[PDB]
């Protein structure tokens, strides 16, 4: 949900898509460690023994058995991890039966949120802009370059469709703990899906160099319960 | 739950969703140009282009239709 | 080619009499001026022809 | 064209038989390379009004 | 003197100018990476007074200098122009006046890029220069024009040199040498010359079209006229990936010579090494959109590019196992060039294994603009291509110059860069996996830990570069004395076990390429009667 | 007319550089060098204004 | 010829070019061109007089470089069989690179047309754009180009056979046929109803056919150089390399224009 000092791993997951991304990272690193164990060992035990060999084996120049075998072995490993990597690719691309859609538009160094399902009691479009709190205006305990003056409120256990675009230059809607990353290009609309399994606050940032204010454009998302979301929605 | 939004459409199954907005806006305005502004199932288009399409885009297309510059073929 | 080109010359002669009031209005993508051209008046291209090309 | 052969003959700079020490040429040449990013910073910080 | 170095038509003299310009440029690009790492040491404004445009300007200048003004004029302009004609028996290059213009456009391209950072505000765009951030609305004034003209002048240089490399190899080989008998370093410059010939013209279309949007009222990429920013990325990345291989393959051929010399064994499976270098150069044209995994392409487009990217790991792994097979059962001699080659085999494998994770489109969602990517490409470019550039200089400069270098000073230099490079780039993977974006001058406070560690290693590695500058001075002033005292290595191959000391003096050199049989500084007229082989 | 053989013997017995051997080469090389100097110096005399942000007053 | 006489001649066939000033003078004209164009496009220089001078100096400095290649092959005898074979191979690699420049312009055209953008009307061509019709002045051009690849074939084979008048007439006709093509595109441009400013259509159209226009002006300059050299007895019946490079050029440009006419004129309209 938030980065921590000296951390060397994924932030904790809140969606099934980020659960699956982490599962594929760990599955691949199982086989990259076998390969690094071999190569570093052969390298070490060749220098330590043949730096003291006075007669070189100059008549060994080829081998048919080992050269065929070491051409086939990397193909089997590469095929083993492509099976779950293809399944995850098509499981995240599907957006089937969502219950709400939210639009997010990137601007020169702020974000903008629009709700247009007209579920609120008066049937308008709910929309506001989100800005980073400046350093001079921070209250003690708030997080630098992360906390914003307004946030996006969503309910839990609900399938949500996100629609992302931009106004001036390219930006990027990204929240590490939700498994979301998608460019925001002036001219087209991309979509992504999410389903949050616990409550809390999840932080993100812009991820497409957008000029001087590329570091001052964070994303903050609050997930609450359903009766709590309807009360917030019906007021703001 | 009281939450509803437009669902999966087989004409636009990819991540790119640009034409889904534009076609619903175009269908809606030509539905009221011949079948009248009021039509029970002519609201199906109106909900979809409102749900998934920026308010600044609709603002631009409305102004173009006023000057006869909308590039969509609605008449 | 002479026959087909000879016809287009009269069509150019009729447009040269059309005043700028009923010239069709530009679309959003027509006559893009992100910044003026750095030659002449800043509004005309290399092979600009006033009879057929206009900016209004 | 015919050129000379030897040790210090296939380079464009003089190392021996010169009045000034070769250290002034060798390290002066690599000092100017290391110093162009700082000249750029100076001009741009003097444009923003930081200086 | 004036007409030997301004009117030159000799390929050895021109190769010396290349190396002089290449090393003067790595000074500037290292100074920019040091300013960058000082501003990233801690949260808050540190040294640049909050000028975020200036921080972005120095990042573009850092990448352009390292790639187009250091690694290409040294590995290709330098070693290719000097050792390729000598390794095949050629008396010159084909087209000697073309060979000279391809150098003199690089000084003019430097007085275009430097004056780009001093005018208005510079180009704070990234080395990829995406629009619309790089168009006249979001970047006004002449800075992005002057950076495009600089890139145009480096493309004229590399294209003209590639045409010259291709004709010379095919037309000017010596008596008895057929294409199956070429040294492996000659093969690596020949294949690289073909990738440049088929990828540079697509980049010149992309960035000339970007110049037209800015100044001539054109809509290739402008969204208000119908254009598309995603077209530029297809055109830029169709040159980009082939470029990274244009930067590693010449180093593949250097590593082959060094490893074979200091093992006293021929390269294992020499014919399958050429087939692998050709397969990697061909598969590098079919994988470019792994750099666009999150811009909204179709799911069936992304599944193709996943499998295409993965299968370049098979030919590359053949070259890794082949190199370990030649040193097995050898007689290893641990001179300075051999130290870099053994570190290359260990540090290139690590950088290439983090690329296999990035090759899957599903996992790249957590690896976009993440420091994790920055960690991948500094392991294969700075502990890869750079380590092969040091291995080359220590291998051939005593012959080329006639002057020896202080050996024990050079082993101190190697250990200081091996220690310091690892300290900068290993924690970059920790920052990325936890979610730190790239191209930012400032960050949240939880990222302070590893960012302090990396800034320390940046001082260790710059000190190692300053020791290399002194080693050059010592070789040029004391090179003749380094041969009579015991401060340098005289023979890269020692006598065999049963070979006596005086029999060894009959044939001091046991070489499978011509270059070690010439005079120490090779003669300006190197061949009159052509060399002959069976 | 044909002048290949006559120019063939002028060129092959001359000490001057290649671009100077033809008797007519003075008329090209003298004015080119003067023009080449103006075309290189003048753009350089404008970088001081470009850094200082002064624009020409063609108005 | 004994051993004494063989010693006075080279032992290899390759060409040792003497030092020349041109390669470093062309580089300075390239920087003067780059610095001037960027400075005038943004107002730091009042007019286009300095850009004109830099183009004139890039031009007359390449002429002098070409002038020194004529003397090394006609008056000095430095182009042996091996030098001749290398020159031909370098030129084929030059045109392959230039062909892929058009390949990048055909990518941009197809990217914009197969799924056209909605601000155009989601239609190709965009609404309101009146395009060039194929069966018109562009059909006279595709015949004028095909007609010059057969008058250049009989000029080349009349020079191998030793017929001078027939050779000199089949080249004076190829010249004026490429000249006619060039002014026919000029008429087609000043009469078109759209401009390069008219969105993404006027950008990909005038880029693909406008680059080809510039090569043709270079192609007509090459046939005029061959005309002077063939009329003044430089070219011989077995040694004419400046001619074969021109011939290969007129045939690649013929194929490229054929592709432009099928995609930009028949399919895209
Ligand atoms: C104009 C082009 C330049 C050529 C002529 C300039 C000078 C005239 C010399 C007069 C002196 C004299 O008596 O000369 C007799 C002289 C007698 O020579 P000779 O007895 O055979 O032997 C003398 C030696 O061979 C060598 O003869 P030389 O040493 O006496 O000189 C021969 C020639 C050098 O010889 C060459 O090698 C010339 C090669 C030039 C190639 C031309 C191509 C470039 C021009 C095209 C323009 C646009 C292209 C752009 C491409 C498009 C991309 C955007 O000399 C020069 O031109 C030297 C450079 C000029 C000086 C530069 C400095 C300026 C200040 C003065 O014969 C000539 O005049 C030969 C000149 C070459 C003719 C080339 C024909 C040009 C091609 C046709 C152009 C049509 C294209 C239009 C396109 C259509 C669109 C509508
Ligand atoms: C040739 C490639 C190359 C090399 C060598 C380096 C070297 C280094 N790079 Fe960089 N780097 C890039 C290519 C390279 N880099 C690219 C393409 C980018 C991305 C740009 C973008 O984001 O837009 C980048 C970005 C980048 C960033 C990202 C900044 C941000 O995102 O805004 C950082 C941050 O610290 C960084 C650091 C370093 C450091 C500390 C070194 C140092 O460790 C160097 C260590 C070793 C040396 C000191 C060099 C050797 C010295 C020589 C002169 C060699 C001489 C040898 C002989 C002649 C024999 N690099
Ligand atoms: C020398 C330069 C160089 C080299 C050689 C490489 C090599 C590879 N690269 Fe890299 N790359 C860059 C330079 C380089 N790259 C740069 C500069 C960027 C960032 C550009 C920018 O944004 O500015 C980049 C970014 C980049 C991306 C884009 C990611 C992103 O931006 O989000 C990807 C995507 O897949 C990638 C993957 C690979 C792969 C699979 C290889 C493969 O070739 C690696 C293969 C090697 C091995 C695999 C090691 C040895 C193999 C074996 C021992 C076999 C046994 C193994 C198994 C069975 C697994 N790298
Ligand atoms: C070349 C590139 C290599 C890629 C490596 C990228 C990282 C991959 C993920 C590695 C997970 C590390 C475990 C986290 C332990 C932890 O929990 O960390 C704990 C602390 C701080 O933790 P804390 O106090 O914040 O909280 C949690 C408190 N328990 O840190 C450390 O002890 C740092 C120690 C570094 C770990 C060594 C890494 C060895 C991995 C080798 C990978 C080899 C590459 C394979 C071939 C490419
Ligand atoms: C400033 C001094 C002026 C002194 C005043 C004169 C009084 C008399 C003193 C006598 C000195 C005469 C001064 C003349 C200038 C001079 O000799 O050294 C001055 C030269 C400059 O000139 P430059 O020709 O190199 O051009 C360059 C001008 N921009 O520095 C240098 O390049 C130092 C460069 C050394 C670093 C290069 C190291 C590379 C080694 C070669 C290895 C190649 C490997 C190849 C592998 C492919
Ligand atoms: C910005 C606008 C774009 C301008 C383009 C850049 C201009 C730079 C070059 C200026 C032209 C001067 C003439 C030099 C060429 C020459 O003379 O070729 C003639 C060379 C001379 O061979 P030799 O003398 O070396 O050997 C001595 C033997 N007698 O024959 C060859 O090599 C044979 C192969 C011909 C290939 C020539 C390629 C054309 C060069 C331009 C390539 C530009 C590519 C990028 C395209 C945008
Ligand atoms: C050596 C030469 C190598 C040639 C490269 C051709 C290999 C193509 C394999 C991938 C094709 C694919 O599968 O591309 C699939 C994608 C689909 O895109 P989409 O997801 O938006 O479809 C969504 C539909 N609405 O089409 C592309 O991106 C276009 C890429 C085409 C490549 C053009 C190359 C032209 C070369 C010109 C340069 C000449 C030099
Ligand atoms: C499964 C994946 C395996 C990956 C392995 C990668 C390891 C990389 C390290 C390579 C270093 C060892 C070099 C190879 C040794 C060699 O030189 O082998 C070549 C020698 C030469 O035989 P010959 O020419 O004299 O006779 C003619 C032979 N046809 O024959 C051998 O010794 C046999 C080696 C045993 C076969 C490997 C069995 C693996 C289980
Ligand atoms: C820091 C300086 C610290 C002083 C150390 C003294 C060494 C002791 C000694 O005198 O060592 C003697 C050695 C000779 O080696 P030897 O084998 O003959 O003696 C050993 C007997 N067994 O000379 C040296 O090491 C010189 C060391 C130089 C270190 C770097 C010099 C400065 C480089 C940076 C400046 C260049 C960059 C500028 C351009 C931007
Ligand atoms: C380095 C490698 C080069 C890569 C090049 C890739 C892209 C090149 C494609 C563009 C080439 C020039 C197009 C022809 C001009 C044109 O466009 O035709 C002319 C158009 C059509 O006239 P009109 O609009 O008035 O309409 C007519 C209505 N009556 O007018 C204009 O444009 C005016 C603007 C001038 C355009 C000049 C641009 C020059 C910059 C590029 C220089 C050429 C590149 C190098 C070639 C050797
Ligand atoms: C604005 C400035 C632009 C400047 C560009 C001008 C281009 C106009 C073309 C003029 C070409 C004249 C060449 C004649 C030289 C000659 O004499 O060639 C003839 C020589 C002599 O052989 P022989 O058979 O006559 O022997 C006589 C009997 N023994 O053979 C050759 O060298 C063959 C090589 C010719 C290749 C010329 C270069 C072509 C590519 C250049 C492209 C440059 C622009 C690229 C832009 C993208
Ligand atoms: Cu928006 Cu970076
Ligand atoms: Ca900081
Ligand atoms: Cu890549
Ligand atoms: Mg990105």
């Amino acid at each position: 949900d938030v980065p921590t000092p000296y951390a060397c791993y994924f932030q904790d997951s809140a969606t099934p898509n980020q659960e699956g991304i982490l599962e594929l990272h760990d599955n691949i690193m199982f086989y990259l460690l076998v390969i690094l164990g071999l190569v570093s060992w052969m390298l070490y035990t060749i220098v330590m023994t043949y730096s003291k060999n006075p007669i070189a084996y100059k008549y060994i120049k080829h081998g048919q058995t080992i050269e065929v075998i070491w051409t086939i072995f990397p193909a089997v490993i590469l095929l083993i991890i492509a099976f779950p990597s293809f399944i995850l690719l098509y499981l995240c691309d599907e957006v089937i039966s969502p219950a709400m859609t939210i639009k997010a538009i990137g601007y020169q160094w702020y974000w903008k949120y629009e709700y247009s399902d007209f579920i609120n009691d008066s049937g308008e479009t709910v929309e506001f802009e989100s800005y980073v709190i400046p350093d001079e205006l921070l209250e003690e305990g708030q997080l630098r370059l992360l906390d914003t003056d307004t946030s996006m409120v969503v309910p839990v256990d609900t399938h949500i469709r996100f629609v992302v675009t931009a106004a001036d230059v390219i930006h990027d809607f990204a929240i590490p703990s939700l498994g979301i990353k998608v460019d925001a290009t002036p001219g087209r609309l991309n979509q992504v899906s999410a389903l949050i399994q616990r409550e809390g606050v999840f932080y993100g940032a812009c991820s497409e160099l957008c000029g001087t204010g590329h570091a001052n454009m964070p994303i903050k998302i609050e997930a609450v319960s359903l009766p709590k979301f309807l009360e917030w929605l019906n007021e703001q | 739950s009281p939450l509803h939004t437009v669902g999966f459409d087989a004409r636009f199954p990819q991540q790119n969703q640009t034409k889904h907005c534009w076609q619903s806006y175009v269908d809606y305005h030509k539905c009221v140009n011949m079948k009248g502004e009021d039509f029970a199932p002519c609201k199906v288009f109106w909900k979809t282009y409102n749900a998934l399409c920026p308010l600044d885009w609709i603002e631009k297309w409305d102004d173009q239709r006023e000057k006869g510059i909308f590039a969509g073929d609605i008449n | 080619t002479y026959f087909v080109e000879k016809e287009h010359a009269e069509h150019r002669e009729h447009l040269k009499h059309v005043p700028d009031s009923e010239w069709p209005r530009d679309y959003e993508f027509m006559n893009i001026r992100s910044k003026p051209f750095f030659w002449g008046d800043g509004d005309k291209t290399l092979f600009w022809n006033p009879v057929v090309n206009r900016h209004i | 064209v015919h050129f000379k052969d030897g040790v210090y003959e296939n380079i464009p700079f003089k190392v021996k038989g010169r009045k000034t020490p070769y250290a002034l040429s060798h390290f002066g040449f690599f000092a100017i390379g290391f110093a162009v990013p700082f000249v750029a910073c100076y001009v741009q910080l003097k444009k923003s009004g930081a200086f | 003197m004036v007409q030997r170095w301004l009117y030159s038509t000799n390929a050895k003299d021109i190769a010396v100018l290349y190396f002089m310009l290449a090393i003067f440029s790595g000074m500037a690009g290292t100074a920019m990476s040091l300013i960058i790492r000082l501003e990233l040491a801690a949260p808050g404004s540190q040294y640049l007074h909050g000028n975020s445009q200036l921080f972005n300007v120095l990042v573009v200048g850092h990448a352009v200098l390292m790639i187009f003004f250091l690694v290409m004029p040294a590995l290709i302009g330098g070693f290719g122009n000097y050792l390729l004609p000598l390794m095949i028996g050629a008396t010159d290059t084909a087209f000697p006046r073309i060979n000279n213009i391809a150098f003199w456009v690089l000084p003019m391209g430097l007085v275009c890029l430097v004056t780009s950072t001093l005018v208005e505000s510079g180009a704070g765009t990234g080395w990829t220069v995406y629009p619309p951030l790089s168009s006249i609305q979001a970047h006004s004034g002449p800075s992005v024009d002057l950076a495009i003209f600089a890139l145009h002048l480096t493309s004229i240089s590399s294209l003209l040199g590639a045409i010259n490399f291709i004709v010379t190899t095919l037309n000017m080989r010596t008596n008895g040498m057929t294409m199956h008998k070429l040294p492996l370093f000659v093969w690596s410059i020949f294949i690289t010359a073909f990738l440049l010939l088929l990828s540079l013209p697509v980049l010149s279309a992309g960035i000339t079209m970007l110049l037209l949007d800015r100044n001539f009222n054109t809509s290739f990429f402008e969204v208000s006229g119908g254009g598309d920013p995603i077209l530029y990325e297809h055109l830029f990345w169709f040159f980009g990936h082939p470029e990274v291989y244009i930067l590693i393959i010449p180093g593949f051929g250097i590593i082959s010579h060094v490893v074979s010399t200091y093992s006293k064994k021929p390269v294992f499976g020499e014919i399958s090494m050429v087939y692998a270098m050709a397969s990697i150069g061909l598969l590098g044209f079919l994988v470019w959109s792994h750099h666009m995994y999150i811009v909204g392409l179709d799911a069936d487009t992304r599944a193709y590019f996943t499998s295409a990217t993965m299968i370049i790991a098979i030919p590359t792994g053949i070259k890794i196992f082949s190199w370990l097979a030649t040193i097995h059962g050898g007689s290893i001699r641990l001179a300075t060039p051999m130290l870099y080659a053994i570190a290359f085999l260990f540090l290139f494998t690590m950088g290439g294994l983090t690329g296999v994770a990035l090759a899957n489109a599903s996992l790249d969602v957590a690896f976009h603009d993440t420091y994790y990517v920055v960690g991948h490409f500094h392991y294969v470019l700075s502990m890869g291509a750079i380590f092969s550039l040091f291995a080359g200089y220590y291998y051939w400069s005593p012959q080329i110059l006639g002057l020896n270098y202080n050996e024990k000073l050079a082993q101190i230099q190697f250990w200081l860069i091996f220690i310091g490079a690892n300290v900068i780039f290993f924690p970059m993977h920790f920052l990325g996996i936890n979610g730190m974006p790239r191209r930012i001058p400032d960050y949240p406070d939880a990222f302070a830990g590893w960012n302090y560690v990396a800034s320390i290693g940046s001082f260790i590695a710059t000190l190692s570069l300053f020791l290399f500058i002194y080693i050059l001075y010592d070789q040029l002033v004391n090179g003749l004395n380094n041969k009579v005292n015991n401060k340098s290595v005289i023979y890269n191959k020692a006598p065999d076990f049963v070979e006596s000391n005086t029999i060894f003096n009959l044939n001091t050199v046991k070489s499978s390429s011509i270059e070690f049989l010439l005079t120490s500084p090779p003669a300006v007229h190197s061949f009159n009667t052509p060399a002959v082989q069976s | 007319a044909n002048k290949v053989i006559q120019l063939q013997k002028i060129f092959q017995s001359s000490t001057k550089p290649l671009w100077w051997r033809h008797p007519r080469s003075a008329l090209y090389l003298y004015p080119f060098y003067a023009i080449f100097a103006v075309a290189v110096v003048t753009p350089l005399l404008y970088i001081p204004n470009a850094i200082r942000g002064i624009k020409a007053k063609k108005a | 010829m004994t051993h004494l006489e063989r010693s006075r001649h080279q032992q290899h066939p390759f060409h040792m070019v003497m030092p020349s000033p041109w390669p470093i003078v062309v580089s300075f004209a390239l920087l003067s061109l780059a610095l001037s164009t960027a400075l005038t496009m943004h107002g730091y220089i009042g007019n286009m007089n300095m850009v004109y001078l830099a183009l004139f100096v890039l031009l007359t400095s390449s002429i002098l470089w070409f002038r020194d290649i004529v003397a090394e092959a006609t008056y000095l005898g430095d182009h042996t069989m091996a030098v001749r074979k290398g020159i031909n191979l370098g030129f084929l690699m030059f045109v392959l690179s230039e062909v892929l420049i058009f390949a990048g312009l055909f990518w941009a055209y197809f990217h914009s047309a197969m799924s056209p953008d909605v601000t155009l009307g989601a239609c190709w061509p965009p609404v309101g754009i009146e395009a060039v019709q194929p069966t018109e002045l562009p059909l006279l051009n595709t015949i004028i180009l095909l007609s010059s690849g057969a008058t250049v074939t009989y000029s080349h084979h009349a020079l191998i056979a030793g017929n001078r008048n027939k050779a000199l007439s089949g080249l004076l006709i190829t010249f004026w046929l490429i000249v006619i093509f060039v002014t026919c595109q000029y008429i087609e441009y000043t009469n078109a109803a759209f401009t390069i400013s008219d969105g993404v259509y006027g950008s990909v159209f005038y880029a693909g056919t406008g680059l080809h226009f510039l090569h043709m002006v270079m192609l007509a300059a090459m046939l005029g150089v061959n005309y002077w050299r063939m009329r003044n007895y430089h070219l011989t019946a077995g040694h004419h390399v400046g001619y074969e490079t021109t011939i290969i050029y007129t045939h690649v440009l013929d194929v490229i224009w054929l592709f432009l006419y099928v995609v930009f004129y028949w399919w895209g309209v």
